[PDB]
């Protein structure tokens, strides 16, 4: 008896018991999300306590057979995805320790609450303090609410970072990472595959050089925002200098969207929204999703299941029955793909419905793969095919092809120039700030950050590479990059970056291949079949194959390169060269409004 | 007339499992099979073999009705010179056949919403099966260099599944009910003419 057949029996019990409880759990936890009653919250509880409790004694007995020995790739693959214990190593007094520094962090963001002057109420982070932010053009008012909010939960998160960041260390050593910062990047590794090979530490250089390539784009369009901002803060903003942190359109500068307002290159021109032709053609909910799946089968992707269409919640229930109204997608597993989401009738509903249906068709696709093989490729292969869809069903040639644009519309440049636009705040304004947040957390985990300048290299780097300055200078009590979710709630931060990328590479490719002719951000693959059968090749492999063979099959390269995204972009980079002639294209650290 | 036994198979009111199924032997008898086509969508009406265009009005001398229950994506399974585990390590038809198999879909009568575990299957043997063998034998399956003894721990495995059907599965995962008209005619007799 060969160790090889012992795991391929150990594996063929482990998919059948794994698929039904994981079905179970799924099931419970649909129920409640569709059904908020603190019974419904009971019989999730239950059922996520019996999955983990199984999963984790699975395991402890899959670690056993040894790697070595074992021949086959794919039982190898399924093998070390199902050995990987995570924080088990951790000892008992340290893993309780863990347990509650994580809950306590997550519930100090939770109750987040910031005093207003003359004791007029009380705002939390929803729906206040955001509301502020994002509408206010109050400088004082910006700055107050933006003072509070870092102040009074960074002064409390601060200790708890330190013990966090020691214990994760420790965590990572004990299973053979250098540090908490190679265990993340650990999700991008490829091993025993030549010319299919990928480390952590490369991962870092292609991030430094793909966005040393996009920098004079982003350059360019942070100079025509400072230009722009320059009339609502004449004394406040220098005309060479770093943009103020709390004026950015939000708590903490994700995004830009929020400042389109003011910066619309035409105001006169309007939008093209189709909200008043749905209404006016009595589209009702039903009547989105059926043109969502009328889009996927003209790419002659499969059809929609009959359960589906019976069982999913398509829109809000209308009796009292209390849902979260988060559109998602659900793949419960054993052939059961739903949908969750509140429809209205607008155009951004019609978007999403068509992002949601991306995701419903990746989960069809890669249904095939036994249980631990059923995901994308790697952690951004999944957002990026959702993404793809809503960029091709918001193109004015669909929205003629459907009857809501009337046929004799005309396309104007200020218009396509405004829609350009938005799309370029909304993607490239999140792309500085998410590569320097991970940068810094990296230097961080690697330690070669000391404990007494966690505050002044995080805005130094921030000066330098963002473009944002510090409204007031902050000692090691504040603790700002603590105030974002995400780093409060120990979720990676990198998988927006790469999506965002691949997004732009799959549409790239999916057009050349589609037949098109003119520029990109004007593109449909509908009615086209070879798209269909060239996404098809990638959708269908789930986590069988590296991810660089996975992104070759669909772009054509082992590599994630930048150049789509700045084709994309091509006619507004133009544009904004034309508008800022007069004006200086770029920024310098030392002028601080502290002075 | 001898009007043959069935709506007593197909139009029963419980099938057996696929690691232990019902055999049935139909001999002296009529068979009128213009009854099948008011049952169900009977999707799958493959015969092999033989020339299912109405050709029945020949005499056979042995009918063999084999029901069973499976899933949607192994009714495929069901055919001459096939590999699984409905085959290997379950019902298996010879290499050369002369029936016909028919399997439509059932699932309103054997899917409940907490579970339906009366049906079984088996996932682990020592050899495939010779075909028309049954093993209903339950022996603590061996998989390492230990004796298993009796106790299904480390390396020892329990031999049969369970199906666990429910109402809100894919169509690839419902269940399907399976009949296998198995005929036989040996050196030249005339016992069930149709
Ligand atoms: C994808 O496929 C075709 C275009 O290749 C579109 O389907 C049908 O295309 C025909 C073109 O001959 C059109 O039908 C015609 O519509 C007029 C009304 O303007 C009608 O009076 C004629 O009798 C004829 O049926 C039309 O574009 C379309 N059919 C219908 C009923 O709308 C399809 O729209 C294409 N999809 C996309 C997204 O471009
Ligand atoms: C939402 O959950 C509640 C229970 O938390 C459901 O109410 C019960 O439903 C069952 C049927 O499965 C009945 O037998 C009970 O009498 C109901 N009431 C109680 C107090 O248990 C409710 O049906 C769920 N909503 C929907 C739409 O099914
Ligand atoms: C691994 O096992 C699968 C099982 O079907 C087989 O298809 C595949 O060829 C095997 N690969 C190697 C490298 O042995
Ligand atoms: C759509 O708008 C036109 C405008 O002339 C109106 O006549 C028609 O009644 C509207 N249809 C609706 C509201 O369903
Ligand atoms: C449309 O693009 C710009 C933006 O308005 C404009 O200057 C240009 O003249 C227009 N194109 C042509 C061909 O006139
Ligand atoms: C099973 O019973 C139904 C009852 O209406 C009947 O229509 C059908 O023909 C029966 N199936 C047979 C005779 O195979
Ligand atoms: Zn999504």
């Amino acid at each position: 008896s060969t160790t090889e057949e012992q795991a391929k029996t150990f594996l063929e019990k482990f998919n059948h018991e794994a698929e039904d409880l994981s079905y179970q759990s799924s099931l419970a936890s649909w129920n409640y999300n569709t059904n908020i009653t603190d019974e419904n919250v009971q019989k999730m509880n239950e059922a996520r306590a019996k999955w983990s409790a199984f999963y984790e004694e699975q395991s402890r007995m899959a670690k056993t057979y040894s790697l070595e020995e074992i021949q086959n790739l794919t039982l190898k693959r399924q093998l070390k995805a199902l050995q990987q214990s995570g924080t088990s190593v951790l000892s008992a007094e340290k893993s309780k320790r863990l347990n509650t520094i994580l809950n306590t962090m997550s519930t100090i963001y939770s109750t987040g609450k910031v005093l207003d002057p003359n004791t007029q109420e009380c705002l939390a982070l929803e729906p206040g303090l955001d509301d502020i932010m994002e509408n206010s053009r109050d400088y004082n008012r910006r700055l107050w609410a933006w003072e509070g909010w870092r102040a009074e939960v960074g002064k409390q998160l601060r200790p708890l970072y330190e013990e966090y960041v020691v214990l994760e260390n420790e965590m990572a050593r004990a299973n053979n990472y250098e540090d908490y910062g190679d265990y993340w990047r650990g999700d991008y590794e490829v091993t025993e595959a030549g010319d299919y090979d990928y480390s952590r530490d490369q991962l870092m250089k292609d991030v430094e050089n793909t966005f040393a390539e996009i920098k004079p784009l982003y350059e360019q369009l942070h100079a025509y925002v400072r230009a722009k901002l320059m009339d609502t803060y004449p004394s406040y903003i220098s005309p060479t200098g770093c943009l103020p942190a709390h004026l950015l359109g939000d708590m903490w500068g994700r995004f830009w969207t929020n400042l389109y307002s003011l910066t619309v290159p035409f105001k006169h021109k309007p939008s093209i929204d189709v909200t008043e032709k749905m209404k006016n053609q009595s589209w009702d909910a039903e009547r989105i999703f059926k043109e969502a799946e009328k889009f996927f089968v003209s790419i002659s992707l499969p059809h929609m299941t009959q359960g589906f269409w019976d069982n999913s919640m398509l829109t809000e229930p209308g009796d009292g029955r209390k849902v979260v109204c988060h559109p998602t997608a659900w793949d419960l597993g054993k052939g059961d793909f739903r949908i969750k989401m509140c429809t209205k009738v607008t155009m951004d509903d019609f978007l999403t419905a068509h992002h949601e249906m991306g995701h419903i068709q990746y989960d069809m696709a890669y249904a095939a793969q036994p249980y631990l093989l059923r995901d994308g490729a790697n952690e951004g292969f999944h957002e990026a095919v959702g993404e793809i869809m809503s960029l091709s069903a918001a193109t004015p040639h669909y929205l003629k092809a459907l009857g809501l644009l009337e046929p004799d519309f005309y396309e104007d440049n200020e218009t396509e120039i405004n829609f350009l636009l938005k799309q370029a705040l909304t993607i490239v304004g999140t792309l500085p700030f998410t590569y320097m947040l991970e940068k810094w957390r990296w230097m961080v985990f690697k330690g070669e950050i000391p404990k007494e300048q966690w505050m002044e290299k995080w805005w130094e780097m921030k000066r330098e590479i963002v473009g944002v300055v510090e409204p007031l200078p902050h000692d090691e009590t504040y603790c700002d990059p603590a105030c974002l979710f995400h780093v409060a709630e120990d979720y990676s931060f990198i998988r927006y970056y790469t999506r965002t990328i691949y997004q732009f590479q799959f549409h790239e490719a999916l057009c050349k291949t589609a037949n098109h002719e003119g520029a990109l951000f004007k593109c449909d693959i509908s009615n086209s079949t070879e798209a269909g059968q060239r996404l098809l090749q990638m959708l269908s492999l789930g986590k069988s194959e590296p991810w660089t063979l996975a992104l070759e099959s669909i772009v054509g390269i082992k590599t994630m390169d930048v150049k789509p995204l700045l084709n994309y972009f091509e006619p507004l980079f133009t544009w904004l060269k034309e508008q800022n002639r007069n004006s200086f294209v770029g920024w310098s650290t030392e002028w601080t409004p502290y002075s | 007339t001898n009007l043959c036994p069935f709506d007593e198979v197909f139009n029963a009111t419980r099938f057996a499992s696929v690691y232990a199924w019902n055999r049935k032997r139909i001999s002296n008898c009529v068979a009128d099979y213009s009854v099948l086509y008011n049952l169900a969508p009977f999707f799958t009406f493959k015969c092999y073999g033989v020339s299912p265009t109405k050709l029945n009005d020949l005499c056979f001398t042995n009918v063999y009705a084999d029901s069973f229950v499976i899933r949607g994506d192994e009714v495929r399974q069901i055919a001459p010179g096939q590999t699984g585990n409905i085959a290997d390590y379950n019902y298996k038809l010879p290499d050369d056949f002369t029936g016909c198999v028919i399997a439509w879909n059932s699932n309103k009568l054997d899917s409940k919403v907490s579970g339906n575990y009366n049906y079984l299957y088996r996932l682990f043997r020592k050899s495939n099966l010779k075909p028309f063998e049954r093993d209903i034998s339950t022996e603590i399956y061996q998989a390492g260099n230990k004796p298993c003894n009796g106790v299904a721990g480390f390396n020892c495995y329990f031999p049969l599944r369970s199906y666990s059907f429910r109402p809100t599965y894919g169509v690839g995962h419902q269940p399907y009910r399976v009949v296998v008209l198995s005929f036989e005619l040996l050196h030249a007799p005339a016992t069930v003419c149709g």
